């Protein structure tokens, strides 16, 4: 929904609703570069991004005080992400709409 | 740079094994207690 | 399942193996073979090594 308004008259392109009107869409055709951009890594070490998952199952082992019942255990996942782009100039975009 | 080696350890990747492999003995270590 | 070594060297892949007998030749004489194959990569080719 980042094109113009689509009438009656649409050839037969992609389109999409965006609040009560009918808007076309864009499409990327990207071409990345040799060297435009570097990846940072907090505490990667190699070069996989780091993730980082726990585990609490149900039992008695957090019985606490406050609630010995809630038995309902989880899995948490986070990580640290970040880009930086050294040249900018070796990026390359084709906007462009795309046929039904 | 304590050694001649071509590629070292270094701590850090060191610390990214052990944060790596203590959940298992996290999850084991509540069988033994 | 989440555990993954740092050095990409020493990281665990799962590969698969076929022990069998083929007719390598194609005139009808079974020989036995090995092959080895990751993921959809077929790496290893060869008869079977022991006596």
């Amino acid at each position: 929904g980042a094109g113009a308004q689509a009438t009656g008259a649409n050839p037969g392109y992609r389109t999409s609703m965006v609040s009560g009107q009918e808007h076309y869409d864009v499409y990327p055709m990207l071409v990345v570069g040799d060297d435009s951009f570097t990846s940072i890594g907090f505490q990667t070490d190699g070069k996989s991004l780091k993730f980082t998952v726990m585990t609490k199952m149900p039992g008695k082992e957090t019985a606490d005080r406050n609630d010995p019942y809630g038995e309902t255990g989880f899995s948490s996942i986070k990580w640290y992400y970040g880009i930086l782009v050294k040249r900018p100039e070796r990026l390359a975009l084709i906007k462009t709409v795309a046929p039904l | 740079k304590l050694t001649s080696w071509k590629n070292e350890l270094s701590l850090q990747a060191l610390k990214a094994d052990l944060d790596a492999a203590k959940p298992s003995h996290t999850a084991m270590m509540i069988k033994v207690k | 399942q989440e555990f993954q070594i740092s050095d990409p060297m020493r990281k665990r892949v799962v590969a698969y193996e076929y022990w069998g007998f083929w007719d390598i030749e194609g005139n009808g004489v079974l020989e036995p073979i090995v092959a080895t194959w990751i993921g959809s990569t077929l790496i290893r080719l060869e008869k079977n090594p022991y006596p």
